């Protein structure tokens, strides 16, 4: 049901507050969630970008983080694609490209076949013999091969907490990779680097003090300063 | 180059044998469901002799003395059909021994 | 003021209201910014 | 150097019209003095021109023959050469714009036309509703998308009043 | 009696069910009418069957190394003497024309003027002098083996034209050429078959 | 009685009108047995200036 | 002169008459409309095609219809 409210003292949208949702905090007042199985398409793109997106902030931080500590010399997120394409080993970037791309389409096919039938890759000898395993049980959460732990089979009381921190980590990686792409355009800099000096020297290192994120505020600071 | 007669004799006897032993078969069965009964048929009447002239001629609808339908009309159709490509084959083979290449190199 | 506000929201009122915002609103992108042609960043 | 345009960088006539431009001007420069407000005003233009003149080059933007940059206009073409820039991103720029009055203008229509006498609220319009409307309207492709394929965008023309040939 | 979904979930289309190499594939909606649909039927099996034919030659011209399948036809270019497995035929190139537009003439002559639907698709006879088709089981076995491997060469003839037309290798060098590096060495690598990389 | 309720919504079918497949609201239906008995008011105007029309019997029908 | 059709569209406001200032349209009874009356033209040739009985006609589309074509000294309204 709902939990939380992303602001106090604002009207909920009537589609928002019976609803039992993964992180529901009656944030739309746009109301794009109207429709019901619209938003259950809308709640697979938000799931889609948050998963990609947590897998994409982790490959950013933790080689960051292990740069920082000297133990790999992962360079930065910003440059690993011309480091890489530059290197001796490289496959080149329009096989990669195809390569990708071909992939997810095999795999985003049977995404898309799934939410538009539920349950329905699971029609016997077409994966080989392993696809009963491959039917949805909630749109959005697959299950089967892709929890191998039995980590989903348990009360259900944890499981939408399981789905919230899901939810809650994945909206947070998903501002964090903004932040990244925001920080990289204004400081050009990595997000551990901007993080020490935010730390070592918080006041001087500022998006504020930064003129390309406000632009003319660097003025007001000159003329205010003569 | 090709010797004429021999290219535009073969041309002609080709055309006017699938005329007749093949594609005579399918026609009078485009024209069947051209110009026939309960179809379009005939364009006019009959009254006056400007009116006359659009009327079938004489000597395309007497009989067949062939076995099969081919006519004297079909005779020259084909005919003309295969001094056509005769004169086509022939015309390539010119260009051919004139030293120019039409084809793409 | 709530029958002058009834006035104010009316058409002319809101061709002016809608005018004089985008008007300000490209003077001061042209004015703050130089004249550009392409939207290389 | 597509279509036979050199870059502005190194274009003999783009350099000639700019040290025209500067002539021009600072033919104005000698009538005033220095310390003079329409002398700042001819040096401020003076530094726009020059400020103008360098942003056009270095960019990418290209010219032939005249010493005035050129625009690509080919999809594709304007995306391997970096000149998306002059068309290719404006063009999503303006249909987002352009998408969301018309968002705000059917939603406005649709909202209006449930309400008696629907006719006065076109004269008289509503300031709380249409600038909640204009603040929700950033997501207008998100909404057409979904009315499009539901038939709520659309109209059947058995209510649609048609001619009578 | 269906051999298989072109993909798992797909919608069943009512208007393929007793057909062979029935996929449900068709998601455009094509061949909703009979008629059009027995002849989209009869036109893809020919077609198929030319697939097949076209793939023998171009894969019989490397695996006998008499050369490739597209300097194959250029003995008339360069006005020379035709090979045909090292028998060195004399025939002139314009009646090799000749014979070939006369004979595919009669050929699709007396083969259009069937007027019957079944064999038109699987005419028999004549055309079937084994006689493997004496049981049904069997002969559907055959049907859709042979829609498949067809399907397969109507795409195999494409990706030959593809290939010639984007490197000039023959078949078996680009085939040992993903062999050896398949990672830099595909359709990626020349750069031509999609821009830009 | 022979016609449709008085008050209820209705769609002209009449081609030559200018409520061409639009929607109307009935007044009034005649009793008496003439020509267009079913008279129906509409919202919008048309070029003349009038906002209410008569119909016969068979260019009215419910809408959807 | 001009040819003035009236068809069984019309219900008898009788306005269309006083709208035309030539005399030509009248009114005679009618069973087919709540009034029963219906508009006449009998002196149709003295009709110029001013077309105010369209002006003044209310119904959608009009009962009273004015076809010019075959202009005289009457309907041209010369008074030479
Ligand atoms: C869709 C996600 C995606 C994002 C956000 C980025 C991000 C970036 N790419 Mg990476 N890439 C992405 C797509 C992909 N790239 C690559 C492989 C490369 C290469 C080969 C290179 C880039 C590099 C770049 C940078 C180009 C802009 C720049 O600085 O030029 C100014 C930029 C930081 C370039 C780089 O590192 O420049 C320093 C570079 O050379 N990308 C692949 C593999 C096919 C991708 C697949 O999705
Ligand atoms: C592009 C990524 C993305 C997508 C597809 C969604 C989609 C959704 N989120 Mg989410 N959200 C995102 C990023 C995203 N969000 C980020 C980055 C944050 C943090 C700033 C949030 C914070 C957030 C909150 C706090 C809430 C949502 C909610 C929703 C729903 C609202 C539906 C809607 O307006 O249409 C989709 C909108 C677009 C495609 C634009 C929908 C499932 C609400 C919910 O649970 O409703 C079911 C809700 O309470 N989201
Ligand atoms: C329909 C054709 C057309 C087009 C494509 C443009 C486009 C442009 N003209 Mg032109 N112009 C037009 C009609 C047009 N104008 C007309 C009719 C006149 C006469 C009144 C002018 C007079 C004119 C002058 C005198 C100047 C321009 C300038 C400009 C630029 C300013 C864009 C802007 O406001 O910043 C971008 C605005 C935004 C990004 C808005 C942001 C909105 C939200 C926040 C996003 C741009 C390249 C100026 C320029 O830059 O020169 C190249 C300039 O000096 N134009
Ligand atoms: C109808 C509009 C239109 C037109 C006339 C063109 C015209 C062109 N495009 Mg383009 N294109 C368009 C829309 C259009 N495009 C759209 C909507 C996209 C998607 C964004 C593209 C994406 C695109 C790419 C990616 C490329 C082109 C290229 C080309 C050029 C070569 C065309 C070709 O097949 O090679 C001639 C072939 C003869 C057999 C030509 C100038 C190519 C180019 O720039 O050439 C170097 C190229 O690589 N186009
Ligand atoms: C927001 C309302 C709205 C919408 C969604 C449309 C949509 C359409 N019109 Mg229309 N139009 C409108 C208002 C609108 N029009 C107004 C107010 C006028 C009078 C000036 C016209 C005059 C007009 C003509 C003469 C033509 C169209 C055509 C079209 C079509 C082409 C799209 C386009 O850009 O046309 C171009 C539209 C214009 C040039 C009109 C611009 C006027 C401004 C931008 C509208 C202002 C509306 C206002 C801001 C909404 C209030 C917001 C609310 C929050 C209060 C499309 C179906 C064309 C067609 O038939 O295509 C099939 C056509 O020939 N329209
Ligand atoms: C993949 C290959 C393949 C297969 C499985 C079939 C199978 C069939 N065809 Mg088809 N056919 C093929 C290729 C094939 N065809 C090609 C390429 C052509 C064009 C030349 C035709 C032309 C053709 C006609 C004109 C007719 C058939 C008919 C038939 C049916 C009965 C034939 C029979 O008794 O032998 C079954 C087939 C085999 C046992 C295949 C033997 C495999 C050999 C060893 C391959 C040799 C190729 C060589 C290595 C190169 C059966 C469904 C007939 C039919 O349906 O009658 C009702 C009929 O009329 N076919
Ligand atoms: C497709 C484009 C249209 C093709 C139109 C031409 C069709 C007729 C071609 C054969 C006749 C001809 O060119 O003779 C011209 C000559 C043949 O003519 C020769 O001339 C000699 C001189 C001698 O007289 C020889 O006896 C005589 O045969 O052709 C050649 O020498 C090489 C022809 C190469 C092309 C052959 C295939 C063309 C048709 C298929 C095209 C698609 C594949
Ligand atoms: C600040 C932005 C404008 C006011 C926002 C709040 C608002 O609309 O409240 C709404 C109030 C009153 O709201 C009224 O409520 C009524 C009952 O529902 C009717 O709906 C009226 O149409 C509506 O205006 O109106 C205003 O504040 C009008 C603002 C002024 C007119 C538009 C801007 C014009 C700008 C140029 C001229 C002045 C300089
Ligand atoms: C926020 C940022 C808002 C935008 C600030 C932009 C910033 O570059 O402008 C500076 C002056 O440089 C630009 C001058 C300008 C130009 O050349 O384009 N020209 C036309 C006015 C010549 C202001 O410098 C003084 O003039 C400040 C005066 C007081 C300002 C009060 C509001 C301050 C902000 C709140
Ligand atoms: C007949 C054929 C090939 C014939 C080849 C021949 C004669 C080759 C002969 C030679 O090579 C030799 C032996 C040796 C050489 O030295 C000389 C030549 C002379 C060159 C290929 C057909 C090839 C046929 C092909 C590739 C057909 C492709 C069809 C497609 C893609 C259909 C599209 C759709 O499926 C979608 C995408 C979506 C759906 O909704 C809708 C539909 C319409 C169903
Ligand atoms: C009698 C008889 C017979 C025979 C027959 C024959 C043998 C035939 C042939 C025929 C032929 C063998 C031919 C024909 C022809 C016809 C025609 C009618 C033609 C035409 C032509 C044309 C028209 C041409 C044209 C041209 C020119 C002029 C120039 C340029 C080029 C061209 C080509 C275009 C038999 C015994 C069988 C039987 C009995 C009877």
């Amino acid at each position: 049901s709902m939990q939380g409210n992303w602001l106090p003292g604002s009207q909920t949208p009537a589609h928002l507050k019976d609803l039992k949702m993964a992180g529901n905090f009656g944030f739309d007042p746009l109301n794009l969630g109207a429709e019901p199985q619209a938003l259950r398409w809308y709640q697979q793109a938000e799931l889609v970008h948050s998963r990609t997106a947590m897998m994409g902030v982790a490959g950013i931080l933790i080689p960051g983080i292990f740069t920082k500590l000297g133990a790999l010399n992962v360079p930065q997120w910003y440059e690993a694609g011309k480091v890489y394409i530059e290197g001796e080993g490289a496959i080149p970037f329009g096989t990669l490209l195809m390569t990708t791309l071909f992939s997810y389409a095999f795999v985003e096919g049977k995404r898309w076949q799934d939410f538009r039938k539920p349950g329905s890759q699971a029609e016997p000898g077409t994966f080989f013999g392993l696809e009963s395993q491959f039917k949805g049980t909630e749109n959005g959460y697959p299950g089967g091969i892709f929890d191998p732990l039995g980590y989903s089979k348990t009360s259900p009381e944890k499981l939408d907490e399981l789905k919230l921190k899901e939810i809650k980590n994945g909206r947070l990686a998903m501002v964090a990779f903004l932040g990244f792409a925001g920080q990289y355009g204004a400081t050009g800099k990595g997000p551990i680097d901007n993080l020490a000096d935010h730390l070592a020297d918080p006041w001087h290192n500022t998006f504020a003090e930064n003129g390309i994120s406000v632009p003319g505020l660097s003025a007001v600071e000159q003329a205010a300063a003569n | 180059l090709i010797a004429a007669p021999v290219a535009i004799g073969g041309s002609t006897a080709a055309l006017l044998a699938l005329g007749r032993f093949v594609f005579l078969p399918y026609q009078r069965r485009r024209t069947d469901m051209e110009v026939g009964p309960g179809r379009l048929g005939p364009k006019t009447t009959g009254d006056t002799f400007f009116d006359r002239l659009q009327k079938p001629a004489s000597f395309v609808e007497t009989k067949s003395k062939d076995p099969s339908g081919f006519g004297l009309i079909d005779v020259l159709g084909w005919g003309a059909l295969g001094h056509v490509f005769g004169y086509f084959l022939l015309a390539c083979s010119s260009l051919q021994d004139a030293g120019i290449e039409p084809f793409p190199r | 003021m709530k029958d002058f506000t009834t006035y104010l929201s009316t058409a002319p009122v809101v061709g002016l209201g809608w005018a004089i915002f985008t008007s300000g609103l490209l003077i001061e992108i042209n004015r703050f910014f130089p004249d550009p042609l392409v939207f290389s960043f | 150097d597509i279509a036979g345009l050199t870059p502005c960088s190194e274009s003999k006539a783009y350099n000639k019209l700019e040290r025209k431009e500067l002539k021009v001007l600072d033919k104005r420069l000698k009538k005033y003095e220095p310390g003079s407000a329409p002398y700042l005003a001819l040096q401020a233009t003076k530094e726009r021109t020059e400020n103008r003149f360098k942003t056009y080059a270095k960019q990418g933007l290209l010219c032939g023959n005249d010493g005035l940059p050129h625009l690509i206009s080919d999809p594709g073409l304007a995306l391997r050469f970096n000149h998306a820039g002059e068309v290719f991103i404006p063009t999503f720029g303006f249909l987002y714009v352009a998408g969301y009055i018309g968002h705000v203008g059917r939603q406005y229509i649709i909202l209006s036309k449930e309400d008696a006498k629907p006719t006065d609220k076109e004269i008289i319009l509503d300031v709380p509703l249409a600038l909640k409307l204009a603040f929700q309207g950033w997501a207008w492709p998100l909404a057409s998308i979904q009315e499009l394929r539901n038939g709520s965008l659309l109209e059947k023309d058995e209510n649609i009043t048609v001619s009578p040939r | 009696t269906r051999a298989g979904n072109f993909a798992p979930g797909s919608e069943p289309k009512d208007y393929l069910e007793g057909l062979p190499g029935n996929y449900n594939f068709d998601p455009l909606e094509l061949g909703k009418e009979k008629g059009t649909l027995q002849r989209y039927r009869e036109a893809e099996l020919i077609h198929c069957r030319w697939a097949m034919l076209g793939a023998a030659g171009c894969l019989a011209v490397e695996v006998l190394g008499l050369g490739n399948w597209y300097d194959a036809p250029l003995w008339a270019v360069t006005g020379d003497k035709p090979t045909w497995f090292g028998i060195e035929v004399p025939f002139d190139i314009a009646t090799i024309l000749g014979v070939e537009v006369v004979a595919m003439a009669v050929a699709e002559g007396l083969r259009n003027e069937n007027q019957d639907m079944e064999k038109r698709l699987y005419p028999g006879g004549a055309f079937d002098p084994l006689g493997f088709s004496k049981d049904p089981k069997s002969f559907e076995d055959k049907k859709l083996k042979e829609l498949k491997n067809g399907r397969l060469a109507m795409v195999a003839c494409l990706g030959f034209a593809g290939q010639h037309a984007a490197t000039g290798k023959p078949i078996l060098a680009a085939l040992g050429d993903h062999l050896s590096s398949p990672f830099f060495n595909n359709f990626a690598t020349n750069g031509v078959s999609v821009p830009g990389l | 009685e022979i016609g449709p309720k008085r008050g209820s919504l209705v769609k002209v079918l009449r081609p030559e009108s200018y409520w061409y497949n639009q929607v109307g609201k009935v007044v009034s239906v005649d009793q008496s047995g003439i020509r267009y008995p079913v008279v129906v008011r509409f919202e919008n105007q048309n070029y003349a200036g009038v906002s209410t029309n008569n119909y016969a019997l068979d260019e009215v029908t419910d809408p959807p | 002169a001009h040819v003035v059709k009236i068809y069984d569209t019309c219900i008898g406001c009788t306005q269309c008459v006083r709208a035309c200032p030539l005399d030509v349209l009248e009114m005679v009874p009618w069973d087919g409309c709540k009034a029963a009356q219906m508009a006449s033209s009998p002196r149709t040739e003295d009709c110029v095609g001013c077309k105010r009985c369209e002006t003044a006609c209310p119904t959608d589309f009009l009962s009273v219809r004015v076809y010019l074509g075959n202009e005289s000294t009457r309907s041209l309204g010369l008074a030479y």
